[PDB]
């Protein structure tokens, strides 16, 4: 790694001084994720729409 | 995100009201007592009827009450709660929700998600009424309606209040998971026993199994011929489907023990020695509900689909409505109707079986994650409790889990899955499912019980 | 968001069931 | 076809991981699985028997209070 | 509005009755017991006016 980073660092944490007490403290699949939301909610929806077929 | 709703949230929470903590711990006596009242009184509204009900033949709603439960008091009943519930669940599972660790934010998400119950049991009556189910809402007038809507709507907020109070400990338990198991036990009770006679054009015939044999077997000289139509009677409630149930209850008990158990102890205190057990039905019910919904909603986009567009191929292939699918992906989906059908065509049986227990397993395993039950959260919450495994590093411990924790649930998918498909063969009375809740929830009465003997 | 105590919340209880029986009641009366 | 081929392999695997867990789980033994099954008959008998009262009172009540 | 009110006053008037009679017994019942260490500070008053 670039040694030249350590002084770069060191110049961000020198800004800190005026950040006092309040500093940044850092610096489930997509797919799977969507499918359960459909099926949770797709039941409330679909048992709706069927109580309503039911009767009709 | 989600934080930022709570506050905006905060002031409609406070206005729902809170049952007071027990002062002090409650014996035995007192301790059952509590639960009893709030049986009954829960017990006898769900069949109270409705008012302005309506109804071409008048008396229609009359001849109804006296079958099934539709049109009383508690239609709505626990499934509105339920759903609020299991929505606010997934949703911390994603981290879409932001719920705060500490006291003061949690106690804020419990009132939010209580709250949204209440959202869903208002939009739920409300539809029915603008359905006509009850009748036409222009002949029940404004004035009727709007009765019949509050009465719903009380009748969901009394709900919580019993649930909530068993849970604060002046009754054993949680409201909601003995009332689901009650009626469940009723069903079993009711078909065996029912003395209704309900006629059939060829002659009237009693509804419960067992007074149906006295009755039968007096009546008909033929004893041979009597005691056939008893237990194989397709019609009515058979003796055979009886037998099944208590079969399917020894099974449930003996597999329902399994478990493992690791050893934990106490960093702070010495000799203490206490061990957390991991349960061979880890993922409970939770897998079988997820795959029936997903199939029954399949089932009802693919029949709308064919009303809208029946000329289009696609939606014929995936499915072919006669409603049952006839044919396609959807029919395969569909449990086989019969064994006599399953010998005509196997390889549609294998498929559904196959895909049945590979379906639990898969979801099981892919909810341990947004559950919030994984491996990684349990680890934490011990260090919280301050306890930790005896011999090992706080690191290497959650290793030590995710050797269990996976297996556990994949197995326990499939094994739900195989009881749930074993249960229809052999027609044993009422769900799979709702076999397992009994008895887990019964079993944890009965341990309670065994400290109070001391 | 009030705490009320166990006892309360079984006499509200009772009173809600207690209403519909009279509305009941009320209902053949005044079409009668 | 290629995946199926691939699939085969987690197939087995798991399979004996399977085992595994059954091994190391505790078994109920036969004499406390009497004791929880005369527990469970005993309250599901009660519990559903004022299931079974509660239905059958209200049958002649829905009749009085509608027609 | 006597003939139209007057069952209803007969329905309304037995569950107020009812709770009027239920707060008496309840007040009649939360009568609390006085503490008797009150009771004994004021036996260790009454040694000091002795």
């Amino acid at each position: 790694v670039a040694k030249q980073r350590i002084r770069m660092a060191n110049e961000k944490h020198s800004k800190n001084i005026t950040q006092r007490g309040n500093v940044a403290k850092t610096s489930v699949g997509p797919w799977l994720l969507a499918l359960f939301i459909f099926v949770v909610c797709g039941s409330a929806i679909f048992q709706i729409i069927q109580s309503i077929r039911m009767g009709m | 995100m989600a934080i930022k709703f709570l506050e905006v949230i905060k002031p409609f929470c406070v206005i729902l009201p809170e049952i007071q903590k027990p002062e002090r711990k409650i014996q035995f006596k007192e301790k059952v007592l509590w639960t009893a009242i709030t049986l009954f009184i829960f017990l006898v509204c769900c069949q109270i009827p409705l008012f302005g009900i309506m109804s071409a033949d008048p008396f229609y709603w009359m001849r109804v009450i006296l079958a099934s439960n539709r049109g009383t008091l508690m239609e709505l009943g626990i499934s509105p709660i339920v759903t609020s519930g299991l929505i606010m669940q997934l949703l911390a599972g994603a981290k879409i929700i932001e719920v705060g660790d500490t006291p003061k934010d949690r106690a804020l998400f419990n009132g939010a998600q209580k709250l949204f119950g209440m959202i869903i049991t208002i939009g739920q009556s409300i539809v029915y009424v603008m359905t006509g189910m009850y009748g036409d809402p222009s002949e029940m007038g404004a004035g009727i309606c709007l009765l019949i809507t509050i009465q719903l709507f009380v009748a969901g907020l009394i709900v919580l209040l019993l649930d909530e109070l068993l849970q604060k400990g002046y009754g054993l338990g949680s409201g909601i998971s003995l009332f689901i198991a009650t009626n469940i036990c009723e069903t079993i009770v009711w078909k065996a026993f029912s003395p209704t006679t309900v006629n059939t054009g060829r002659g009237m015939e009693f509804e419960g199994a067992i007074i149906a044999l006295f009755h039968l077997l007096a009546t008909r000289t033929d004893k041979v011929r009597a005691l056939r139509e008893a237990f194989y009677r397709q019609n009515l409630p058979n003796l055979m489907n009886l037998i099944a149930t208590i079969f399917v209850f020894a099974v449930v008990i003996y597999f329902q023990g399994f478990r493992v158990d690791l050893p934990i102890k106490s960093a702070r205190y010495r000799g203490q020695y206490n061990t957390y057990p991991i349960k061979l039905f880890y993922t409970s019910n939770i897998p079988i509900i997820l795959q029936s919904a997903l199939v029954s909603n399949l089932y009802v986009i693919s029949q709308m689909l064919s009303a809208r567009f029946s000329g289009n191929l696609l939606v014929s292939l995936l499915g072919t409505w006669s409603a049952y699918p006839v044919g396609g992906l959807c029919y395969y989906l569909s449990p086989p109707e019969s064994f006599g059908s399953v010998l005509e065509d196997p390889v549609h049986a294998v498929v559904y079986i196959v895909f049945m227990l590979g379906s639990c397993a898969f979801f099981s395993k892919t909810w341990i994650e947004v559950s919030g039950s994984s491996a990684k959260d349990v680890a934490k919450q011990l260090k919280e409790q301050q306890m930790v495994m005896r011999g090992h590093r706080e690191t290497s411990m959650v290793h030590e889990l995710n050797r269990y924790i996976p297996t556990a649930a994949a197995f326990g998918g499939l094994c739900i899955g195989a009881l749930s498909v074993l249960a229809d063969f052999l027609g044993a009375i009422g769900s799979g499912t709702g076999i397992l809740l009994a008895v887990t929830i019964i079993y944890q009465y009965f341990e309670i019980f065994v400290k109070e003997q001391s | 968001g009030l705490k009320v105590g166990p006892v309360p919340v079984l006499v509200m209880s009772l009173l809600f069931i207690a209403s519909v029986f009279m509305l009941h009641i009320w209902g053949k009366y005044t079409r009668s | 076809m290629d995946q199926v081929m691939q699939f085969v392999e987690p197939s087995r695997q798991f399979v004996k991981d399977s085992i595994r867990l059954v091994k190391r789980c505790t078994k109920p033994d036969r004499k406390e699985f009497q004791k929880i099954a005369m527990a469970t008959a005993i309250g599901f008998a009660i519990m559903g028997f004022i299931g079974f009262f509660v239905k059958l009172i209200h049958i002649p009540i829905n009749n009085i209070i509608v027609g | 509005l006597v003939k139209g009110i007057l069952p209803l006053v007969g329905m309304a008037m037995v569950p107020a009755l009812l709770g009027l009679i239920g707060y008496h017994l309840y007040r009649k019942a939360n009568r609390p017991k006085v503490s008797k260490k009150k009771l004994k500070e004021e036996k260790r008053n009454k040694s000091k006016k002795k």
